[PDB]
């Protein structure tokens, strides 16, 4: 039933501190209910109740507390949590951080209201994602393959072409209808236009929804921006059977809003001063993915994050690492050499590749090829590190073949055009024509049956 | 493997700064040794 | 108090348990009352079950040190009688001469750790094979 | 810093309560 | 007195409640009109603070808070096996059935066991009216599964004399199966007992551990063995393989039942288990059967409410102790004790308690200590004698991938086995990624008696394996400054057999049909051949380097390249296609081929 | 005499981790003990950590779970925590609170003693002098333990400090040219395999008739570990200073004790020292460790060998750090030596014994002992340096002398340190092995030994 009871409105602001405003005399505060604030000048803001205690409600104000006042500020308590109007009508539209429209279209008519927090998908109803998506990118489809409904982030150093990679996935991704949710947090306008323009250049724009929060929009709205995106993705996938892909852009600029809120609340700090709940907060984003029984929908997530000081062990990538189905890494050591897309296969993995490949999904050889490509690429890096100290005169002929493998591999397997789509089969054949650099017996990861069917060609 | 694993302390910061100066000094001494030998070697080649 | 992590009440309750079970086992293997060397080596426990005492009366007698009350000794003593009960149960259609039971009892009583013994392994193998055949359907394998 | 911040807040709470107890 | 108080305040997973005079600390309490489940963490007057095992968003001040007297507790009985439960014991299959939802609703109260199922009960026949009975006595079997006979037993707090015992027949969780009397007071029981998860289920004794916890992985079972009744940790960074070890133990081990505990884990893990385990099969007595019949999952996915991670871990061990008391050699996958410690960080943060290292509460080390030490091999309670065991394996997940982590630092002080995973091996896709330099097992001195009895050749091989694998790293620190030309022939042989033992013994692709599992006979056969090559190659050099006719590693490789290739090929032997005698015969032919080749070099 | 009846309160105004907050209390004492009776009638002891007017903060030993803010009947004793003591505590095992855990009765007191002890007047401390042969060369030769010394075994987690300590308990005795120790053992927070290992070893060695084990297992409540070492030391002072016994006190893991002070200190909101331990950790550890050594007019003497799990393998961690300031040296057990299969893994270099120089010389030992130890120690140190040089500058850059220090290092670990679990080597046999290793170098290289001592003992 609808909430029929008339809304209260309080002037009883009794403190303000950082992004918090503390009400008093509140009649039965509800934890996590939303409050609208009117400032003395008639400006409207919104905020969530973070704590309640007897008559007190601690409200965090999304649009910042600057201009909140202890006498004239009016808080309309809405009486419920942060619901969002959702509809399939949100495809082909663009929204601000808090889900207000910015494409000059009207306010969304709700086909329903959903709780922004979503719900924990029941582990019994969840279906283990296995139907492969070809992204078209050899460094993915060959060695890091993505299942329909996987969650797998793209990690990057700063300034790397990770935007162009995500754009290419949103230009080439498909199975062996489809729709995209896109969200960006703390993005610069010089990149917001790139994403919006790319969905026009790909012709895709009619099947995609962009939630944009820019670096000069309010930082606390970034907390809800990816949650709005996921709530829309749940409506499209689980209510409407759409094969949804969710792009979350700079989870780092989201994580910085967590660190800010944490410091402002005085929460117990984990590594680098992120809140203790950092893992759970990231899970509350990243777990809304994968198929569920009876529903043909399948939320896939490709978060993107700039790793601070390029450090893989930083809390943002590292906690994301524990949650996601493996990770795709983009590297300066490739990008400086103009090797687009600069995806370094070696540190990458996909947890679901194990079941997304082989007969009925991909050619029989694929799993064996992937492992042997890791083996040779890795040994190539090891002999390169040897050559950099002791010179090529210390290397055996086989060690020089592993060095040549790494060179030929990066120039052919990883190197691909920004608009070039390669099938998995073409990627595997490039894999084999590189593996043929060694004698058949040297391919120690591959069984003799696979070698007899696929090595000689 | 990647690191020395002296335990994080102002002691370790002192010792590692001294190790860095020691290692950079050792690089430069052995580089001077190499250059001196390299000059003699190039003279020997011409001779 | 506190032995093995049990409260006093639990410790004595386990003792009263071992007493009652030893008596059940003896009554099960020897309804004839003819395994007399075995029976004598349990008369100190069996008497409290042969008499119609209430549970808590045997408990209070154990707390008073009148009943046997070393739970480890009662466990070794119980195990010896139990493994003979397993032997007898595994061969019900063939129950051997009573002195062969008292002979095998002596061999168990002499053992430093009966629980580790091949005797217990042989009994486990018999129970596995037996319990399967009590339930398995007619087939060449099962016949 | 965090442990000392919490200690200082606990002291502020204890001071406030101690002044309320004058009534 | 009132049965309920009222919510005085809320902050994330913490709810304060007024009118709670006479509450007990760690009492289980319902919160809110929707009847959220929680537990009292602190008392502060006529007022209480409750950790809530569901998300509190939506709770209001002045909502009812209903006491229950009972501490956090689990229902134990028939119908546990094959099920999946959340951290507060709700059976997810029945939630799915009753709600038809994709998600677990807030406020669900579904009974922990399916009280409608008539189970087949077989009373012990040894019991009768008037017989004396004590906690841990098996009053009857229930034929729950074709594998696991459930052995119902008197609750550990209970004792008395049999007033009534039910005849052989079909009964459920509400049917009275047994009735006792003690001190003139009667006590009825159904087949379901209830136990406080924070209280250890007691035992007659905790014995030493002395039978290997057989595991599919070569490197684990050979070089760092776990033992039935022993603890273990698998600290590893993200993507290191610790979860696949945890799967592999559950899929393939000599554990009689497995409790798997998905504490704060990614949701697809539970789906993968529920996808794979009904389809994978063991065999008993000539009947092939689905391994799910020997498992249960406690799940609490990473996005489920933080507090329930604590209840999940305690549920997983309390279930494990229940099956231990039946005499099963239980194993229990604590699938991330760091994500558990992070839940203790959260409650501590809300309570404003003083943190130890990295924000963790000071009692973290004490909570972990009193958890892993619930393992053991035990003389069970009660009269029919059993030797059950719990073996606990904890997938610690160090923040930043660094073992200076406080969870690791505490865990290593408690566990008798360390399987430290290396991210650099996982990057190379070397798996399972066990670092053989830092890993250790304290159980070797106990297990050496089992190896002496069944595998007398093994202790020499295990020793030579560990030594070669250390000598590799001793050589590497030299080679990286001067180059490989510095090596003696003994050192080249050392690095080569280390490469065999690394790439063809320690490496194991556990999803493939051939690396799926590895019997001990296959494992020792592989290692025996590799070390036989080491000793023979070393002997050949030592025999001939006293002369100008010196054998070298290159001479051996050029004469014996096929033998190196055969040695590498040993991993591909498949237990489904090849019998133990067949694999052993192939390995004997490798020993003979090596001997005849070396006899031609010398 | 307690001629006045005990008060009792149902005024538990809060319960907070290990703390119970009483109110309306009349004239409480600091460090007084209470008997909490739970709703179910079960008893838990506690001790008052703070008082202020009507309020008293009780620490609860058996843990706080089940305590209730209305039903909990809390009985004050009127007095501080005095343990009973008697000689009948030898040949027995107790929990950390001092209750029996064998089948036997409660302790029938010959007296009651405050578990804090009382400060021994510095004037009355007779200085330690008799060396104990422990039977392990690495701590009989290059280091030694005086009877009355405080010298702990520092060890990282997973190391064989249990086997060291038990080997000392089997072997250890005075130098030969009734007398054996009563061993008081305290386990704090030990894993079951550790509990079993000591509990078995004392019985299997047959020496059990003269030892007393306090056990606290890891699954026993945290706060009991605070009492446990002080309780044991109070038994040690009774047996030694009142009954003339030579007592050996073994404390199994002072880290699981320090963690117990951390847990309660954190719950008290106390200002922390480093790593969040209470700032009073030093004085607290001192009231444990200083309770040792012979006293005026007694023959009796307490030797302490506390054992200490170095957290994260870090010697500079506050627990070993503060301990090193109080204890008269340390014995350091090293991961590096353990990984090399060197049992016991005693790294002789950071190992130190402040009293050792006074325990050695003619009539105490062979007269060479001091000189041999200093030379061997410096040789092992130079050995570790040239071992690093073998990588940094290469084996080919080592001189013949550096290669002799490398040979010394290898032979020394293989023969000097490596004992085996039962070899009770004499001090004399250890110095013979010392010379047999020193014999590797030319006589003139042995710069730490006087030429008289060399002429007597090098040509052997
Ligand atoms: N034993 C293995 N055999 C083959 N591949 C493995 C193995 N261990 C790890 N990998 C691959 O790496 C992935 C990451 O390891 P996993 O245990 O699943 O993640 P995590 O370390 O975070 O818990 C595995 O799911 C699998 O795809």
């Amino acid at each position: 039933n609808y909430l029929s009871q008339p809304r209260l409105t309080y002037k009883t602001v009794s403190g303000v501190n950082g992004p918090l405003v503390i009400l008093d005399h509140v009649k039965f505060p509800r934890y996590a209910e939303i409050v609208h604030l009117t400032l003395p000048d008639g400006t409207k803001r919104s905020g969530q109740v973070l704590e309640v205690s007897g008559s007190k409600a601690v409200v965090q104000v999304f649009e910042g507390t600057s201009g909140i006042d202890a006498k004239k500020t009016s808080c309309e308590f809405t009486g419920d949590i942060l619901r969002t109007p959702v509809s399939e009508d949100m495809l082909g539209r663009v929204f601000n951080g808090s889900g207000k429209p910015i494409d000059r279209g009207p306010v969304v008519l709700a086909e329903d209201f959903l709780d922004i927090m979503g719900q924990p998908i029941n582990p019994q109803c969840r279906i283990y994602p296995e139907e492969m998506i070809q992204t078209g990118i050899s460094a993915i489809d060959g060695m890091n393959s993505i299942a329909r409904g996987q969650k797998i982030p793209i990690f990057s150093a700063a300034g790397l072409p990770h935007n162009e990679i995500a754009a290419q996935i949103c230009r080439q991704a498909g199975l062996v209808n489809f729709a995209i949710v896109f969200a960006a947090m703390g993005v610069n306008m010089e990149t917001a236009r790139f994403f919006k323009s790319d969905f026009e250049e790909n012709g895709s724009m009619d099947n995609v929804c962009l939630f944009l929060n820019l670096a000069n929009d309010p930082t606390i709205e970034r907390i809800i921006t990816p949650r709005l995106a996921l709530t829309t993705a749940e409506f499209l996938a689980y209510q409407c059977e759409k094969h949804v892909l969710v792009i979350l852009t700079d989870m780092s600029s989201y994580a910085e809003a967590l660190r800010e809120v944490s410091a402002a609340r005085e929460e117990v700090p984990g590594r680098r001063g992120f809140p203790g709940y950092m893992y759970t907060d990231l899970a509350t984003i990243y777990e809304r993915a994968g198929r569920v029984e009876g529903r043909n929908g399948s939320i896939t997530q490709i978060p993107i994050l700039t790793m601070p000081n390029d450090d893989i062990t930083h809390p943002i990538p590292d906690l994301t690492g524990y949650i996601t189905e493996g990770q795709i890494y983009v590297d300066r050591q490739l990008h400086n050499r103009q090797i687009y897309p600069p995806i370094n296969v070696l540190p990458s993995l996909s947890r679901l590749m194990k079941s997304a490949i082989g007969e009925g999904m991909t050619r029989k050889d694929h799993a064996d090829v992937s492992n042997q490509l890791y083996a040779c690429y890795a040994i190539g890096k090891d002999v390169q590190a040897m050559k950099a100290v002791v010179g090529e005169e210390a290397l055996t002929s086989d060690d020089l073949l592993y060095l040549e493998f790494l060179q030929k591999f990066e120039k052919n397997f990883i190197t691909q055009g920004p608009y070039e789509n390669r099938t998995v089969y073409e990627t595997l054949d490039i894999g084999w024509q590189l593996l043929r650099i060694f004698p058949k017996e040297m391919l120690k990861r591959i069984p003799q049956s696979t070698l007899s069917e696929f090595y000689p060609r | 493997k990647d690191r020395i694993e002296i335990f994080p302390s102002r002691m370790a910061q002192t010792i590692m700064k001294a190790r860095l100066k020691g290692a950079q000094t050792g690089r430069n001494l052995l580089k001077k040794k190499s250059d001196a030998l390299t000059l003699r070697f190039r003279q020997i080649l011409k001779k | 108090i506190k032995m093995g992590g049990l409260t006093s009440e639990q410790y004595h309750s386990q003792v009263v348990g071992k007493i009652g079970y030893i008596a059940r086992c003896m009554q099960t293997i020897d309804p004839e009352n003819n395994l007399k060397k075995i029976r004598e080596d349990y008369q100190d426990v069996l008497i409290w079950a042969e008499k119609n005492y209430r549970f808590e009366e045997i408990l209070e007698a154990s707390k008073s040190g009148k009943c046997p009350n070393d739970l480890d000794a009662l466990s070794r003593r119980s195990l010896i009688l139990q493994e003979l009960l397993r032997l007898v149960s595994s061969i019900s259609p063939f129950k051997m001469k009573l002195d062969l039971i008292e002979s095998q009892y002596e061999k168990m009583k002499q053992h430093v750790n009966l629980w580790k013994s091949d005797y217990h392994v042989k009994l486990n193998q018999l129970n596995q094979l037996t319990d399967y055949l009590k339930n398995a359907a007619p087939t060449p394998k099962n016949n | 810093f965090y442990r000392l911040k919490k200690i200082q807040e606990k002291k502020k709470i204890i001071k406030e309560k101690s002044e309320k107890d004058l009534e | 007195e009132s049965t309920f108080g009222y919510v005085h305040g809320v902050s994330g997973p913490v709810v304060t409640a007024c009118d709670m005079a006479g509450a007990a600390m760690y009492e289980l309490v319902r919160v809110g009109h929707s009847e959220l489940v929680g537990e009292i963490i602190r008392l502060e007057g006529d007022m209480a603070t409750i950790q809530v095992y569901e998300e509190t968003s939506g709770v209001s001040v002045g909502d009812p808070v209903l006491r229950t007297g009972k501490p956090l507790s689990v229902e134990l009985g028939p119908g546990i096996m094959g099920a999946i439960f959340d951290g507060i014991q709700r059976p997810l299959s029945d939630i799915s059935s009753q709600t038809q939802s994709i998600y677990i609703p807030r406020g669900v109260n579904v009974s922990a066991l399916s009280r409608d199922i008539k189970w087949e009960f077989i009373p012990s026949k040894n019991l009768r009216v008037g017989s004396h009975i004590t906690g841990g006595d098996i009053y009857g079997i229930v034929n729950e599964n074709s594998l696991i006979k459930h052995k119902i037993m008197l609750p550990p707090r209970s004792r008395g004399s049999v007033t009534y015992i039910a005849p052989p027949g079909n009964y459920d969780a509400s049917d009275v199966v047994l009735e006792l009397e003690f001190e003139g007071v009667k006590e009825k029981l159904s087949m379901v007992q209830v136990w406080p998860v924070r209280q250890v289920r007691p035992v007659t004794e905790k014995l030493p551990a002395n039978h290997p916890l057989l595991t599919g992985q070569r490197v684990l079972d050979a070089l760092f063995p776990c033992v039935q009744g022993g603890t273990t940790a698998i600290p590893g960074a993200f993507g290191c393989g610790k979860t696949v070890i945890s799967q592999s133990l559950s899929k393939y081990s000599n554990s009689d039942v497995i409790i798997y505990v998905g504490c704060g884990e990614r949701g697809n893990e539970m789906s993968e288990v529920l996808r794979d385990f009904p389809e994978l099969t063991m065999e008993v007595d000539g009947k092939v059967e689905s391994i799910m019949k020997r498992t249960a999952l406690v799940a609490n996915t990473s996005n489920m409410p933080v507090a329930a991670r604590e209840a999940s871990i305690y549920t997983g061990i309390t279930l494990s102790e229940y099956f231990r008391d039946m005499g099963y050699h239980v194993s229990m996958m604590a699938d991330s004790t760091s994500r558990w410690a992070e839940a203790l960080r959260e409650i501590s943060g809300r309570l404003a308690e003083m943190p130890a290292d990295s924000g963790y509460p000071a009692y973290l080390g004490a909570r972990l200590a009193s958890f892993y030490e619930r393992a053991g091999r035990v003389k069970c309670l009660g009269n029919p004698e059993r030797e059950g065991s719990v073996s606990i394996v904890g997938a610690v997940s160090p923040p930043g991938g660094d073992f200076s982590d406080p969870v690791t630092s505490a865990t290593l002080g408690i566990v008798q086995v360390f399987w430290g995973l290396d991210k650099k091996l996982a990057q190379r896709k070397h798996f399972p990624s066990v670092n053989w330099l830092i890993s250790y097992s304290k159980y070797m001195r106990a297990l050496d008696e089992y190896y002496d009895k069944h595998f007398t050749e093994f202790v020499p091989l295990r020793t030579k394996a560990k030594e070669i694998l250390q000598e590799e790293e001793d050589l590497a620190e030299i080679v990286q400054l001067v180059g490989k030309a510095s090596l003696a022939e003994t050192d080249k042989i050392t690095l080569e057999v280390a490469k065999l033992i690394k790439d063809d013994f320690l490496q194991q692709n556990g999803y493939t049909p051939y690396d799926r599992f590895c019997p001990f006979y296959k494992t020792v056969g592989m290692l025996s051949n590799m070390i036989s090559f080491y000793d023979m190659a070393r002997r050949a050099v030592e025999t001939t380097a006293q002369s100008d006719n010196k054998i070298t590693w290159s001479i051996i490789r050029e004469h014996m390249g096929e033998i190196l290739y055969k040695l590498s090929s040993m991993k591909f032997k498949d237990p489904v296609k090849d019998g133990e005698a067949k694999i052993k015969a192939d390995y004997a032919q490798l020993l003979e081929d090596m001997q005849n080749a070396f006899r031609s070099l010398e």
